[PDB]
């Protein structure tokens, strides 16, 4: 029976216990810090740990050069000595080749720039680079520059000089021949003009010109063939040993985590620490612990198991998200009913988009693993696109059929030839439908706000959640009078007054020295309304722009527009596509009002648990 | 579990250690008898020369 | 969880060490005493 010591926080002592019991563990006992301070690494342990990181480093280093870094779940179990022996030739070979290839490219670059200048300059000073008699100065001239230079030399150096030049492929590299001790006269003339000397880097420059010129030529010629050799070798190493580097990194990495864990236990700073024994079979288990709703619901199960407050776990969040999210596509012939294509790319596999090839092998813009993690989301994106197609047929209930409006059941050009959602009232009712869902979400949050202090036993939050619902009576009163118009207005001026007292009554037990901030709490209500409203109005608006896009915008609206309208269609389409991507951000902006500004949820100025954005990202 | 079991794993290494330190406690008595022995082999032998000499002297005189 | 596991485990490992020391010391002593007691007899024999 293998012994384990496990540690974690005090808050989740119970939750840890419970995960463990289900997993299979027996003999659980709590430990005090004296018992934890006994497991301090030793010089032999620490020496292996520095070394294990050294393997980890060497692996990243070499693998990055051969291709791309990634780490597979599998390890390859070996001793240290074995690890050190496998990496050392593989690293040596990669290290040599990447320097050799870089050296060749730099080398080739110099040879390419300067073969013709040095060749021209060498010929010019043939035998003149080692005769004591004469001194030569090489320098670069451009065509425009040459007359000035020539005059300038001639005043400096009289008529006891030879200036000859040959043309490389621009201007000329020019060479002046002067007597030794009239060297200074010639250099002064160039310096004064602003003409710099021509030479090569390092040793090659120092060597006579001819030697340099012949070599340079030969290196321009030779380098691509040497570069081809080194590249082949580098590829053959990459095909065979990319996989091995990845597996050595994985074994070392686990081992690093293991040893670091132990040193971290040793200081005994952990709150809750447990002792237990597991059987051999048990030892693997102990350490571990309809498609539209159930599939994302399955991932919410890991967060069901973990509560950190007296508020109920963030499981309801996903069905609250769904109506508004689905309801973001409600366009016509030109948007919603064509959206089908867009869904099929992500949940299926096409070649149409470049980084998407076989989605079945998880190939995306995103990393291959990451794409596998958001398969669940891809399915929900598909359901989103499909629910968007249906709300296209919803849309054509009020924009087509002769049973609902006078608009043709089949137009003579293309479906959705007329728009009847251009009448203010028809459009308004769908807006007012969304607004209602926002009132509900305000209620959902405010029950959740209050619940936190109920099961966490914190009075301040409790008082805030109950008192705020007083405000809700007053929101619903005022609303009835605006939604039905002549419904209240005298039955919510009198009643409003007893509704306002409920608003603050227990808020004053809580104290609250942000009395003005209640304008912003009403504002938060107004933000859920204004976001559902935009999702409705902006939804219909996208479609009404298709009125002069896919129907009719040319001639008299005769039959020929069918094959003329596409002129406009191609332009609008993409513009529309771009702006409706902005409309799908309205959901997560909706969650952030409530989630991130405290109404029963963790978030508000940091705090434990992770943002709902990172949670829904996979779901 | 292990508890007193783990302390009987110590009580085993420190009997390993105790056999080594009973292997000094054997070596001391061994080097002490192997020593003593040569000192009475020496005492016997010295007296013998000095007793062979005592009789030869008393012979030559007699 | 009971504190008796971790506590009484320290004090049974600690107790083990104590008995290792005790019989290391009272044994080293003994060995010297034997050597001595022999070497007194090695004089008592020699004189005879």
């Amino acid at each position: 029976m293998e012994k384990l010591v496990l540690a974690g926080p005090k808050g989740r002592a119970k939750e840890l216990l419970q995960s463990l019991q289900q997993a299979g563990v027996v003999h659980l006992e709590t430990l005090r810090p004296e018992a934890l301070s006994a497991y301090q690494l030793s010089p032999e342990e620490r020496a292996e740990l520095r070394r294990w990181e050294a393997v980890s480093a060497g692996a990243e280093h070499t693998l990055s050069l051969l291709g791309l870094e990634a780490e597979p779940a599998r390890p390859f179990p070996e001793g240290l000595e074995a690890a050190e022996k496998a990496l050392s030739p593989i690293q040596a070979h990669a290290e040599g080749l990447t320097r050799q290839k870089q050296e060749l490219e730099e080398e080739l670059a110099l040879a390419q720039a300067y073969l013709e200048p040095l060749e021209r300059l060498a010929a010019l000073a043939h035998g003149l680079d080692k005769s004591p008699f004469l001194r030569v100065i090489p320098f670069l001239l451009t065509e425009k520059e040459l007359p000035l230079v020539e005059e300038a030399l001639r005043k400096a150096l009289e008529d006891r000089y030879l200036l000859a030049h040959e043309a490389y492929a621009g201007g000329v590299p020019a060479l002046v021949v002067v007597h030794r001790k009239e060297v200074d006269q010639a250099k002064a003339a160039l310096s004064r003009a602003g003409v710099a000397e021509l030479r090569l880097p390092g040793a090659l420059g120092e060597l006579p010109l001819s030697e340099a010129a012949r070599r340079l030529k030969e290196r321009a010629e030779a380098a691509p063939r040497e570069l081809s050799e080194v590249r082949q070798h580098l590829a053959k190493l990459a095909r065979e040993s990319a996989s091995t580097l990845q597996s050595l990194w994985t074994r070392a990495q686990d081992e690093v985590a293991r040893l670091k864990a132990l040193e971290e236990l040793a200081s005994g700073r952990f709150g809750f620490a447990l002792l237990g024994y597991v059987p051999v079979k048990a030892k693997p288990k102990v350490e571990e612990a309809n498609p539209p709703w159930v599939k994302p619901f399955e991932l919410l199960v890991s967060f069901l198991n973990t509560p950190k407050y007296g508020t109920f776990d963030p499981t309801p969040v996903v069905p609250i998200f769904f109506p508004f999210w689905f309801g973001m596509i409600v366009g016509d012939i030109g948007y919603a009913l064509l959206f089908y294509l867009v869904g099929r790319w992500l949940s299926g596999y096409v070649k149409r988009n470049e980084p998407l090839v076989i989605d079945l092998f998880a190939l995306k813009l995103k990393p291959p693993v990451l794409a596998k993690l958001v398969y669940i989301l891809n399915w929900m994106v598909f359901w989103t696109v499909v629910w968007g197609l249906i709300y296209g047929e919803f849309f054509g209930t009020f924009l087509e059929h002769l049973g609902v409006f006078g608009t043709p059941e089949h137009p003579g050009l293309i479906p959705i030839l007329i728009h009847r959602i251009d009448t203010a009232k028809t459009a308004n009712l769908l807006i007012l439908l969304s607004v209602a869902f926002g009132v509900v979400m305000v209620f959902a949050g405010l029950i959740l706000r209050a619940y936190l202090g109920l099961k966490h036993r914190h009075m301040a939050h409790f008082w805030e959640g109950v008192g705020y619902l007083g405000g809700l009576l007053g929101i619903l009163a005022l609303a009835a009078s605006y939604l039905g118009n002549l419904q209240a207005g005298w039955l919510s001026a009198l009643m409003y007054l007893g509704f306002g007292v409920f608003l603050l009554s227990v808020v004053m037990s809580s104290i609250w020295l942000m009395i003005p901030e209640i304008f912003t709490q009403a504002g938060h209500i107004l933000s859920h309304i204004r976001i559902y409203a935009v999702g409705a109005a902006g939804g219909i608006l996208a479609g009404l722009l298709t009125d002069v896009g896919f129907a009719m915008a040319e001639r008299l609206g005769l039959i020929g527009v069918l094959l003329g309208i596409v002129v406009a269609g191609v332009l609008h389409l993409l513009i529309l596509l771009l702006t409706t991507l902005g409309h799908m951000l309205q959901p997560i902006r909706l969650i952030w009002v409530e989630f991130f500004t405290k109404f029963g949820f963790y978030e508000e100025n940091g705090r434990p648990y992770r943002p709902f954005k990172s949670v829904r990202e996979t779901q | 579990k292990l508890e007193a079991i783990l302390s009987q794993e110590v009580e085993a290494e420190i009997q390993a250690l105790l056999q080594e330190a009973e292997a000094k406690a054997e070596a001391v008595k061994r080097e002490a008898e192997e020593k003593a022995k040569a000192l009475l082999q020496a005492r016997e032998r010295a007296l013998e020369a000095q007793y062979r000499a005592a009789l030869r002297r008393a012979e030559s005189a007699g | 969880g009971l504190i008796k596991s971790l506590a009484e485990k320290e004090k049974q490992l600690l107790e083990r060490l104590e008995a290792a020391k005790k019989e290391a010391e009272e044994r080293v002593k003994r060995a010297e005493a034997e050597a001595k007691a022999l070497l007194e007899e090695a004089e008592a024999k020699a004189k005879a």
